C-alpha cells in the first residue's frame, strides 16, 4: 500500500514531517477535523464523552495561545506529546456508515447543513 | 461646576482645531 | 489634614461617662385602647425601637396561608402618606436600619438607629404598620421573591426538617406552614393582606418597646398616632394539639438527614421551661435544638449521618435520650450545662436589638419583663433527679419523626417509636 | 437581566448593529498580519472611490477632449497632479493586496467549509473589480487605452453566430469611438457602487461563521473581540500600506504604467507593443498561450470556473497548508507560476515564450485538478498513521 | 342606555383601583411631621460621651486597655498581637496558622482535657483568630472569671507544650482543610485578589500557607515563632465590660512575665519588605459554577493615612446590596439602584481593606454569567463617577450612614474589646468618637473627588475572577473604564 | 493525583512568573508607564 | 378653563365631536394613549388590573377590525358605548408624580427609552 | 414530572413504599437523584447477572410449537445454565404517606 508508512518511505517521511508540525503545538491529527467542517463530524464529537471533549477542547486551547504568542511547546512538553492518538475516526466512520444506511433505506437524514 | 470647566475645555480645542484646519494666519 | 495616630486639634470632647452607671428601670405605659408603650434609658448612644404583634401562621387557618410570611416581606414599603421611595429615603437619612421577623404566634417590626432620631424612627414606624398601602405591583414584586425564599429551603437540612416536623408534630394552628406551598401563593393578593391585617393588628394585641430612649419623649410621639386604634375586646389564642408525625420525602442520592423530636412544656409553667434549656445544653452533623410556644414545645436532636448508617444514627440518637432519661448523667456534665445556660443568656442580653426583643417579647406574654435573675436561680436548682425525671416523661410521650433526602434506608416511624 | 435604564451606549439600538459586527466581533486570538489585508483592500475601493469623484469633477468623456481633460488635471487643478496618481496607482495597490488577500486563502484553505459562500461571492467580486479597472484604463483615451478596449469588446466575436452583433453592440457601432468613450464612462462610475455591496456582502457572508485561523482549526476557545486588538493591529498594516502607497505616488508615479498611454490615441497605427495594465497579465497570458480564437476566451473562462468550483472538492478535513506538507509545496509552485505568466504576458508572442506560456497555463490549471486528488487520497492519513 | 360603572367586570375592576389611587392622593400630615428624605449633617456630640478607655504602658512596653462597665454581667478580655502571615518568610509562611490551630492543646499546668473542662465549667468561650497583619486570643466570661481568663490566656501564650503527636494530628486536619478550599468563594476570590494584587510581597501570601511547609512543621518552628514576634512591645491586652482597670493591670503584671522581649518592632518589618501593588489580574475560568463572582480593586490607603477615612466615606457610596435586601431600587447609592433597578447581580459589595503600608479599594460582586458584561460596566462606571460628579446629598447621606454604622456595630463586650486592640495597634490610640465624626464630617463633596481621582482616575487594577466568567470584560476594557474621555 | 487547574485554584500564588518570550516585565512593584 | 365644557360653549363641541368619533369604533379616549410613546404610559398600563388591560386590548382589536373593514359599530351597539369612561389617566399621573418625586430627591430612572 | 398529574398512579406507587419494607418498597419511578447515576454500562450489568434463561419464558399464542421451536432453539441455547436464584423477600409493616 503506497500510503503506508511501513513500506513507502516517502510515506514515512510524510508522516514524520505532519509528526513533527502537529508535536511543536501540542495537537493530535484529529483535533485537526473541525465540526464546521461537516455535520458528520458534529455528530460524531456530540456522541464522545465528555473527558475527551474537554480534553480535545484544552488542546485546541493552548495551541492556540501558543500560535498567538508565536513560540512552541517546551521540548520536555513536545517529547510527552502523541500526534496521532487516534479519538474520532472511529466515531465518526460509524457515524457515516448509520448515514449511509438510512440513504440506502430512503429514509430523510438526521441532521443537515444550513444553507449559508 | 464640572460640566462648565469641560465646556470651556472643549471650546478651547474647537478653537484649536478651528485656526489649525483653517490656518487663517494672512486674513488676521 | 493629619495622620491618624497623631490626636486632631479643635475638637471638642464630650465628658466622658462614669465607669458604673444606674442600671434603669422599665416604665409600661398602657393607652386605653390597650396598646402598651415600654422603654427604658440605656447609655450607649444608640436606639432600638420595635412593634412587637401578637399574630403569626395560628391565626392564618383556613383562608390566609402565607398571610404572616408576606407581610414580613411586605414591611416598611408604600404606605398611605409615603411611598416606598420616600419611606426608604427617610430612613437612610438618619442611618438607620430596619427589619421584620415573622413567627407562628409573633410578628415584629424594628427601627435602630441613634438616639437623637427618636421622632423620625418612632413616626415611621407607626406608620408603616398603621397604614399599609398594599399596592398590587408592590405585593407581586415580593411574592415573585416569595417563590425564591421557599425554593431555596431545600438547601438548609435543618430549617427544612425544623418546619417539617412543627407540621407533622401538632393537630390545628401550629401545623399551618411558616412557608406556604406555591398554589397558596396564587391567592395572596393585596385585598386579602389588607383583610387579615384589620382584623388581627388591634391595639390590644400590640407593644411598642424601646430601648434607648426615655419616656416621655417616646409617649409625646407615639401616643398623637396610636390612641385613635378602636378598643377591641382581647380574644383567645386558638389551641393545638400534639400528636405524633412521620415526615419523609425521598429525594435519593446522598446525605440524609433526620429529626426525631418530643414535647415539652410552653413558656408558662415556668419551671419546667427551664429543664428544657438546660437539657438541650446538656446534650449540646449532631445536635440538639428547641422550639417552645406559649403553651407547648418541641425538643428534639438532628442529625445527618450517612444514607446507609442511618439505621445506625436514629439507634444511637435514641440511646443517648434513654441515658439521661435512665439517669446516666453525672454531676459534672450538669455543673457544666448549668453554667452554659447562665452564661448564654446573660452574654445574649449584651446586644441592644436582643433586649429591645426580649422586652416585646416578654410584654407580649407575660405583659411585664421579669428580672433575668429568676431565672438564673430556677437554672441553680436542678439536680440529677429533675432532669432524669423530666426527660423520662418526655420520651413517654408521642414522637416526631422527621427524614430528609434517601429515606429508603431509614427505618420505619414503629421501629423509631419502639426504642423509646 | 432587565434592560430597564440604559447602559454603554453602543447597546444602544442606534448603535447595536455597529457594536456586534466591527466593535465587540469574536475573532480567533491568533490571526497574523495575513488577516489585514481585506481591511487593506476596503481601504483602497474607498480612496478609489473618493479620488475617482473629485477626477470625475474635472474630466470629460469625449474622444477630442479626454486626453486633454487628464492632461488639465495634472497641469491645471491645484493638487491635480495627487489625485491622478493617487487614482491610477491606488488601481495597482488595490490589486496588489486582493493578490495577497486570495493567496492567504489559499494556503489556509480558507475556501473549505463552512466557508464556501465567502469564496464564491469574493469571486465575484473579482471579476467586477477586473471589469471596473479595464474600462478605467480607456478613460484617458491614450494608445494603450484605444487598443486595450478594441480586443475586449472583440472578444464576444468568439461566439460563432451572434459574435459579431455584441461586439457591435458593446461599441455602439462599427469602431471603438466616442460611444465606446461615453458608455464606459457611465459603467465606471456605477460597478465601484456595486463592488461596494458586494463586499458588505463578502463581510456578512464571512461572520456567519467566524474567520478562519492560520492553525485551520476550531476556534471558538480562544476569541478575542476585534476592538481593539485587530483595530490596533490593521492599523498598522494601515500605516505600513501608507508608506509603500506614499513611495508610488510621489518618487515612481509612472513606473507601474506604460508611456504609451501619454500618446493620443491614434486609430491609425497600432503600437509596436501592445499590453494591459500589470495585474491583468496573467490573463492575458493564458489568453495568448492558447492558438486559437474560441479556446483562448474558454480558458479565461476556464479560470473562474476553476476558481469557483474549488470550494466545493470533496477535500480531506485538514485546512492549514502549515499541516498539510504535499498540498503546502504545491501552493508555492502555483505562486511561481503565478509570477511567471505575469512575466510572460509582458514579452512579445514568440520563441520561447510561447512554449513557456503553454507549460505554465498547464500548470495553472492542474493545481486545481490535483487540490481534488490529494483530498481523496488524504482522507485515509489518519487510518494510515497510527500512534 | 350604556352600563353603569360598575356592571361590566372590567369596568368594576377599573373603579376599585381608581378609588385606591385617590385614597393616595391625599396624605395625613401627623404621619408627615419629623420624618425628611433630605439629608443632614447634625452635630450631637453630647450623646456620645462613653466610658473612659484607660491605657497603661508596663514596663516592658505591654500595653493594658480596659473600657469599664460596672453594670454589665459579662466581660471580654484578651490579647491583641501585631503579628500574622506578613511577617513570617517564605519557608515559615503558615506557621502563624498553624500556632492558632495548638495554642489550645495543652499547657505544662493543664492538659487538652483540663483547658477545655475549666472553659466550660464556667461557660466561658475560648476565640482565636489570625489575619495577616494582626493575631487575637480573647475569652467572653463572667465578670467573677476575669481574673481566671486572664490566668488561661497568659499560660496558653507563654507555656504551651507543642506534643510531638499533637503537631502531627493537626498537622493532618490543616492538610485537610488545604485541599477542601471550597464551598466559600469569598475567601478564595479575596486571597487570589491579594496573591496578584500584591505580587512578590509579603502581603500577598496567604494565612494558611504552602502544603510542604505545613508538612515540615516541627516544636521548633513554633517555639522560634513565639519567641520571634511575641514580644512585650507587639502586644496588647484589651479588656471590656464589668472589668476594673486596677485589677486588670495588676493580673498582667503577675503573669505575662516571661515574655520574649526580641527587639524586632513592627515598623521596621514593614519598611525593610514593603508590599506595593501591581495591576494585573488571575481568571479562574469554571463554567460548571452556577454562579460568577468576581472583585476588582484599586490601590486603597494604609489605616494612618489621612484619605482613609474619605475612603470609608466613597465606601459607603458604593453601598453594598443582595437580593433579600427589601428597598435597593431606592437607597442613595447610584451603583446599587443600577444593580437593584435592571436585576444584574445577586449581590454587590464594596470593601476598603487598609493595611500598615497600604490597602485595598474595590467591589466585590456575584452574578450569573449573562449579566456580567452589563454589571462590569455599572460598577466602572459609578467608580469612576467619584472622581467626575458627587453630590452633596449623596456624600451627606454616606457620613450620617457612616457615622450611624460605626456606633450601632459597637453593641456588646466583645466588638468593643476588638475596637480597642485594633485600634492600639493600627493607631497606637483608641480614636474618641468626637474626633471620628469630625474627621468623617471633613470629608466633602471637593474631598471626595480630590481622592477618587488620586486613587481611582485613569488608575491600574486588580482583578480576581472565578466561575462561568467568559463574558467578563478583559482587562483592557476595565483599564479603559477608569476615565472618561468626554472630559 | 489533583489536575493543574485544581491546585491553581485552590493554592494562590504569590510568585506568579508570567510568559517572557515577547514581552519582559518590569521589577515587581515599580511605578507604572501609563 | 376653556376647555371645560360646561363653561365653554366651544368645548362643547369639540366634546361632542370627539365622543362621536370615537364612539363609532367602540374606542374609549384612554385607549388612543399608546404604551411606545412614553414609557410613562407603559409603567401605568402595567401597574392597571389584568382585566382592564385584556379589555383595552379587545376594543384596539375590534376598532382595528372596524378600521380595516371600513366599517363602523352598529347603531345598537354605539347606544352602549362609553367613550370617556377613563382607567387610565389616574394611574398615569401618579406614575408621573413618583417620576418627579425621583427626580427631585436625586435618584435613578426606574426606567429610561432606548435611543433609537 | 407528568406523574402528579394523575392521582391514581401517584398514590398506588405512594403506598407501595409507604406499607412496604425492603425489595418491595423499592419505586417503580426512581427520583430525579438516580437517573443522573445511570448510564449504559450500568444497565449493561445488571441485565446479565439478571436476564438468565432460567427466568426467561417465551410465550407465543397463534403459532404452531415445531416452527417456533426450529427458529428459537439455535438463538436461545447457547445462555449459561445458571443456579436460579432466591426472590429478595418484603415485609409488610404497615405505614402513612403525606404530601401537602
Ligand atoms: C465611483 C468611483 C470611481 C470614479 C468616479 C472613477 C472615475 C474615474 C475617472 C474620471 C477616471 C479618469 C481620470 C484619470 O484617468 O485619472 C478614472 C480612471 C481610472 N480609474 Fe477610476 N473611478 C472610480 C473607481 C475606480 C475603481 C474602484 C478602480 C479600480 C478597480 C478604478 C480604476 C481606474 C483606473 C485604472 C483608471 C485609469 C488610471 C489612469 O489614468 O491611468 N477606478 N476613474
Ligand atoms: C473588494 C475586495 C475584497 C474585500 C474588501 C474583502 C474583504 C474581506 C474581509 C474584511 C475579510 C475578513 C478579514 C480577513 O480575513 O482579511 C475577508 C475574508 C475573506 N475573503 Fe475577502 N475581500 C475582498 C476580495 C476577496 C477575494 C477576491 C477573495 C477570493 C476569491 C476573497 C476571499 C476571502 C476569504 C476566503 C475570506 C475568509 C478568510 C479567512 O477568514 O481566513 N476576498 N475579505
Ligand atoms: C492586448 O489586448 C488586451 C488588452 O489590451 C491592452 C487588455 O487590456 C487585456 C486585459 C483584459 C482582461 C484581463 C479582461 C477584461 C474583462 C472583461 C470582462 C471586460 C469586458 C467588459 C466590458 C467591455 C464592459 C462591460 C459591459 C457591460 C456590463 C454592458 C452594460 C450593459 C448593461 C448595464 C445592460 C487583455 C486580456 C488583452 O488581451
Ligand atoms: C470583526 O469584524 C471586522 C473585520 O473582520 C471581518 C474587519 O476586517 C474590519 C475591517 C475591514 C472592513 C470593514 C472591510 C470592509 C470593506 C468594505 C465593505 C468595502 C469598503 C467599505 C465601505 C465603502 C463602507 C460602506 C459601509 C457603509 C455602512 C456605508 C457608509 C460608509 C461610508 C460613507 C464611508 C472590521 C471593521 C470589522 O469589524
Ligand atoms: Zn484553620
Amino acid at each position: 500500500r503506497l500510503v503506508d508508512p511501513r513500506k513507502n518511505f516517502l510515506a514515512r517521511m510524510h508522516m514524520k514531517s505532519v509528526s513533527n508540525r502537529l508535536r511543536r503545538y501540542g495537537l493530535r491529527y484529529d483535533d485537526l477535523y473541525d465540526p464546521l467542517y461537516d455535520l458528520d463530524i458534529k455528530e460524531a464529537l456530540n456522541r464522545l464523552p465528555r473527558e475527551i471533549v474537554d480534553a480535545r477542547n484544552q488542546r485546541l486551547m493552548r495551541a492556540m495561545d501558543l500560535s498567538m504568542k508565536h513560540e512552541y511547546l517546551p521540548d520536555n512538553l513536545q517529547a510527552v506529546q502523541t500526534p496521532f492518538r487516534s479519538y474520532l475516526q472511529d466515531m465518526l466512520a460509524l457515524v457515516k456508515r448509520e448515514r449511509a444506511e438510512r440513504e440506502a433505506l430512503g429514509a430523510l437524514p438526521l441532521y443537515q447543513r444550513t444553507i449559508p | 461646576t464640572i460640566d462648565i470647566q469641560a465646556a470651556a475645555g472643549w471650546g478651547i480645542a474647537a478653537a484649536a482645531g478651528a485656526i489649525w484646519v483653517v490656518q487663517p494666519f494672512g486674513w488676521i | 489634614l493629619t495622620s491618624l495616630d497623631m490626636p486632631l486639634q479643635g475638637v471638642s470632647l464630650p465628658p466622658p461617662l462614669a465607669d458604673k452607671v444606674e442600671p434603669s428601670k422599665l416604665q409600661i405605659t398602657t393607652l386605653p385602647n390597650g396598646l402598651k408603650i415600654a422603654s427604658e434609658t440605656t447609655p450607649n448612644p444608640a436606639a432600638s425601637i420595635g412593634l412587637y404583634v401578637d399574630c403569626g401562621s395560628i391565626y392564618e387557618a383556613p383562608y390566609f396561608h402565607g398571610a404572616t410570611h408576606l407581610l414580613e416581606r411586605m414591611a416598611f414599603k408604600s404606605t398611605l402618606n409615603r411611598t416606598h421611595f420616600r419611606l426608604v429615603r427617610e430612613i437612610e437619612a438618619i442611618g438607620g436600619n430596619t427589619s421584620a421577623s415573622a413567627s407562628r404566634e409573633q410578628m415584629s417590626y424594628t427601627i435602630d438607629a441613634l438616639k437623637t432620631y427618636v421622632p423620625e424612627m418612632v413616626e415611621v414606624l407607626i406608620d408603616s404598620v398603621r397604614n399599609p398601602a398594599f399596592l398590587d405591583w408592590e405585593v407581586n414584586e415580593e411574592l415573585r421573591k416569595m417563590k425564591v425564599e421557599i425554593a431555596e429551603l431545600a438547601k438548609n437540612p435543618m430549617g427544612f426538617l425544623l418546619e417539617a416536623i412543627h407540621s407533622a408534630g401538632y393537630s390545628g394552628p401550629l401545623a399551618s406552614p411558616l412557608y406556604a406551598p406555591e398554589s397558596a401563593l396564587d391567592r395572596l393578593n393585596g385585598e386579602l393582606l389588607e383583610e387579615f391585617m384589620t382584623e388581627n393588628f388591634t391595639a390590644a394585641r400590640m407593644v411598642l418597646a424601646a430601648s434607648g430612649v426615655e419616656h416621655e419623649e417616646l409617649l409625646k410621639v407615639a401616643e398623637p398616632l396610636t390612641s385613635d386604634l378602636p378598643n377591641v375586646p382581647p380574644q383567645l389564642a386558638p389551641k393545638s394539639q400534639y400528636v405524633g408525625g412521620d415526615f419523609r420525602q425521598h429525594t435519593g442520592g446522598e446525605a440524609t438527614h433526620f429529626a426525631v423530636a418530643f414535647e415539652v412544656p410552653g413558656w408558662n409553667n415556668e419551671k419546667e421551661a427551664v429543664t428544657a434549656t438546660v437539657l438541650q445544653m446538656l446534650m449540646g452533623s449532631c445536635t440538639a435544638f428547641t422550639s417552645i410556644f406559649n403553651d407547648t414545645g418541641l425538643f428534639g436532636i438532628y442529625g445527618c449521618s450517612s444514607p446507609q448508617f442511618a439505621a445506625k444514627a436514629i439507634e444511637l440518637a435514641a440511646k443517648e435520650l434513654k441515658d439521661v432519661a435512665g439517669g446516666k448523667v453525672n454531676q459534672a456534665h450538669l455543673d457544666r450545662a448549668k453554667a452554659a445556660t447562665k452564661s448564654a443568656v446573660l452574654m445574649n442580653l449584651e446586644s441592644r436589638m436582643i433586649a429591645a426583643e426580649d422586652i416585646g417579647r416578654q410584654i407580649l406574654t407575660y405583659g411585664e419583663r421579669k428580672p433575668v435573675d429568676q431565672f438564673l436561680k430556677s437554672v441553680d436548682q436542678l439536680t440529677l433527679k429533675d432532669i432524669a425525671d423530666f426527660t423520662s416523661k418526655v420520651i413517654s410521650k408521642p414522637l416526631t419523626m422527621g427524614s430528609f433526602g434517601d429515606v429508603l434506608a431509614v427505618p420505619s416511624y414503629d421501629t423509631i417509636s419502639s426504642k423509646f | 437581566t432587565i434592560r430597564n435604564q440604559r447602559f454603554s451606549l453602543l447597546k444602544q439600538p442606534i448603535s447595536s448593529t455597529l457594536n456586534q459586527h466591527l466593535v465587540d466581533y469574536p475573532t480567533p486570538s491568533n490571526l497574523s498580519y495575513w488577516w489585514g489585508f481585506g481591511s487593506l483592500a476596503g481601504i483602497c475601493l474607498v480612496i478609489q472611490i473618493v479620488t475617482g469623484v473629485f477626477l470625475a469633477m474635472h474630466y470629460t468623456p469625449h474622444v477630442d477632449l479626454a486626453f486633454n481633460s487628464v492632461e488639465h488635471i495634472m497641469r491645471d487643478v491645484e493638487g491635480g497632479w495627487l489625485l491622478r496618481y493617487m487614482h491610477a496607482n491606488g488601481a495597482s495597490m488595490f490589486f496588489i493586496v486582493v493578490y495577497l488577500h486570495i493567496f492567504r486563502g489559499l494556503y489556509y484553505a480558507s475556501y473549505s467549509s463552512p466557508r464556501e459562500f465567502v469564496w464564491c461571492l469574493g469571486v465575484v467580486i473579482f471579476l467586477l473589480m477586473i471589469v471596473t479597472a479595464f474600462i478605467g484604463y480607456v478613460l484617458p483615451w491614450g494608445q494603450m487605452s484605444f487598443w486595450g478596449a478594441t480586443v475586449i469588446t472583440s472578444l464576444a466575436s468568439a461566439i460563432p453566430v451572434v459574435g459579431d452583433t455584441i461586439v457591435t453592440w458593446l461599441w455602439g457601432g462599427f469602431s471603438v469611438d466616442n460611444a465606446t468613450l461615453n458608455r464606459f464612462f457611465s459603467l465606471h462610475y456605477l460597478l465601484p457602487f456595486i463592488l461596494v455591496g458586494a463586499s458588505l456582502l463578502h463581510l456578512a457572508a464571512l461572520h456567519q461563521y467566524g474567520s478562519n485561523n492560520p492553525l485551520g482549526v476550531h476556534s471558538e476557545m480562544d476569541k478575542i473581540a476585534f476592538y481593539p486588538y485587530f483595530y490596533v493591529k490593521d492599523l498598522v498594516g494601515w500605516v505600513a500600506f501608507a508608506i509603500f502607497f506614499s513611495i508610488w505616488i510621489f518618487y515612481a508615479p509612472n513606473v507601474l504604467g506604460h508611456p504609451d498611454n501619454y500618446i493620443p490615441a491614434n486609430p491609425m497605427s497600432t503600437p509596436p507593443h501592445i499590453v494591459p495594465e500589470w495585474y491583468f497579465l496573467p490573463i492575458y497570458a493564458i489568453l495568448r498561450s492558447i492558438p486559437d480564437k474560441a479556446g483562448g476566451v474558454a480558458a479565461i473562462a476556464l479560470v473562474f470556473i476553476c476558481l469557483l468550483a474549488l470550494p466545493f472538492f470533496k477535500s480531506m478535513y485538514v485546512r492549514s497548508s502549515s499541516f498539510r506538507p504535499i498540498y503546502q509545496g504545491m501552493f508555492w509552485l502555483l505562486l511561481a507560476d503565478c509570477l511567471l505568466l505575469g512575466w510572460i504576458g509582458c514579452q512579445p508572442v514568440e520563441a520561447p515564450f510561447v512554449t513557456i506560456g503553454q507549460i505554465s497555463s498547464l500548470v495553472f490549471f492542474l493545481f486545481f485538478a490535483i487540490t481534488p486528488i490529494l483530498g481523496r487520497v488524504g482522507r485515509g492519513i489518519p487510518n494510515s498513521y497510527t500512534d | 342606555s350604556p352600563p353603569p360603572p360598575h356592571l361590566m367586570p372590567y369596568d368594576h375592576a377599573a373603579e376599585i383601583i381608581k378609588n385606591k389611587i385617590k385614597k393616595l392622593e391625599n396624605p395625613d400630615k401627623r404621619f408627615l411631621k419629623y420624618a425628611s428624605p433630605h439629608p443632614i449633617l447634625a452635630s450631637h456630640n453630647h450623646i456620645l460621651s462613653a466610658p473612659e478607655t484607660r491605657v497603661t504602658t508596663l514596663p516592658n512596653g505591654l500595653r493594658v486597655a480596659t473600657e469599664s462597665n460596672l453594670s454589665a454581667k459579662t466581660a471580654t478580655v484578651g490579647v491583641w498581637i501585631d503579628a500574622g502571615s506578613r511577617f513570617e518568610s517564605d519557608e515559615t509562611n503558615g506557621t502563624a496558622h498553624f500556632l492558632e490551630h495548638m495554642i489550645f492543646k495543652g499547657t505544662d499546668r493543664r492538659t487538652v482535657r483540663a483547658l477545655e473542662e475549666e472553659i466550660e465549667d464556667i461557660g466561658g468561650h475560648l476565640n482565636a483568630y489570625t489575619s495577616r497583619e494582626q493575631t487575637t486570643y480573647y475569652a467572653k466570661v463572667l465578670d467573677s472569671n476575669v481574673n481566671q481568663a486572664l490566668d488561661v490566656l497568659a499560660d496558653i501564650l507563654q507555656n504551651s507544650k507543642f506534643e510531638e503527636q499533637r503537631i502531627n494530628r493537626e498537622r493532618d486536619v490543616i492538610l485537610r482543610e488545604m485541599q477542601e478550599v471550597e464551598g466559600q468563594t469569598d475567601e478564595v476570590v479575596l486571597d487570589h485578589l491579594h496573591a496578584t494584587a500584591f505580587q512578590y510581597t509579603p502581603l500577598g501570601r496567604t494565612i494558611l500557607g504552602p502544603a510542604q511547609n505545613v508538612k515540615s512543621i516541627t516544636r521548633e518552628d513554633l517555639q522560634n515563632y513565639i519567641k520571634t514576634h511575641y514580644t512585650a512591645s507587639r502586644m496588647v491586652i484589651a479588656a471590656a465590660g464589668a472589668v476594673k482597670h486596677e485589677e486588670v493591670v495588676e493580673q498582667v503584671k503577675k503573669l505575662f512575665t516571661k515574655l520574649s522581649s526580641d527587639p524586632t518592632t513592627t515598623s521596621q518589618l514593614v519598611a525593610n519588605e514593603p508590599a506595593s501593588f501591581t495591576g494585573s489580574e488571575v481568571r479562574m475560568i469554571d463554567d460548571d459554577l452556577p454562579l460568577a463572582q468576581f472583585a476588582v480593586a484599586f490601590e486603597g490607603a494604609s489605616w494612618t493615612d489621612p484619605d482613609s477615612v474619605a475612603l470609608m466615606v466613597m465606601q459607603t457610596m458604593l453601598g453594598s446590596w443582595n437580593k433579600n435586601v427589601g428597598g435597593g431600587k431606592h437607597v442613595g447609592s447610584d451603583l446599587t439602584q443600577r444593580v437593584a433597578i435592571n436585576e444584574i447581580a445577586e449581590s454587590i459589595m464594596a470593601f476598603n481593606t487598609n493595611y500598615k503600608d497600604t490597602g485595598l479599594f474595590g467591589v466585590y460582586a456575584v452574578a450569573k454569567a449573562d449579566c456580567l458584561d452589563d454589571l462590569s460596566y455599572a460598577i466602572m462606571y459609578e467608580v469612576t463617577k467619584l472622581a467626575y460628579r458627587v453630590s452633596d446629598a449623596d456624600v451627606t447621606r454616606a457620613r450620617n450612614q457612616l457615622k450611624s454604622s460605626l456606633l450601632l456595630h459597637m453593641d456588646g463586650t466583645s466588638p468593643i474589646a476588638e475596637d480597642i486592640g485594633r485600634q492600639l495597634l493600627t493607631y497606637g490610640r483608641r480614636i474618641p468618637t468626637a474626633e471620628l465624626f469630625a474627621r468623617i464630617d471633613a470629608v466633602d463633596a471637593s474631598t471626595v473627588k480630590r481622592v477618587a481621582n488620586k486613587y481611582i482616575y485613569d488608575k491600574d487594577i486588580a482583578i480576581s475572577a472565578i466561575g462561568p466568567i467568559q463574558d467578563l470584560p478583559d482587562y483592557n476594557k476595565f483599564r479603559r473604564r477608569t476615565y472618561w474621555n468626554r472630559y | 493525583e489533583v489536575p493543574a487547574t485544581v491546585e491553581a485554584v485552590k493554592t494562590p500564588n504569590s510568585k506568579i512568573v508570567y510568559d517572557d518570550h515577547n514581552h519582559e516585565r518590569y521589577p515587581p512593584g515599580d511605578p507604572s508607564k501609563r
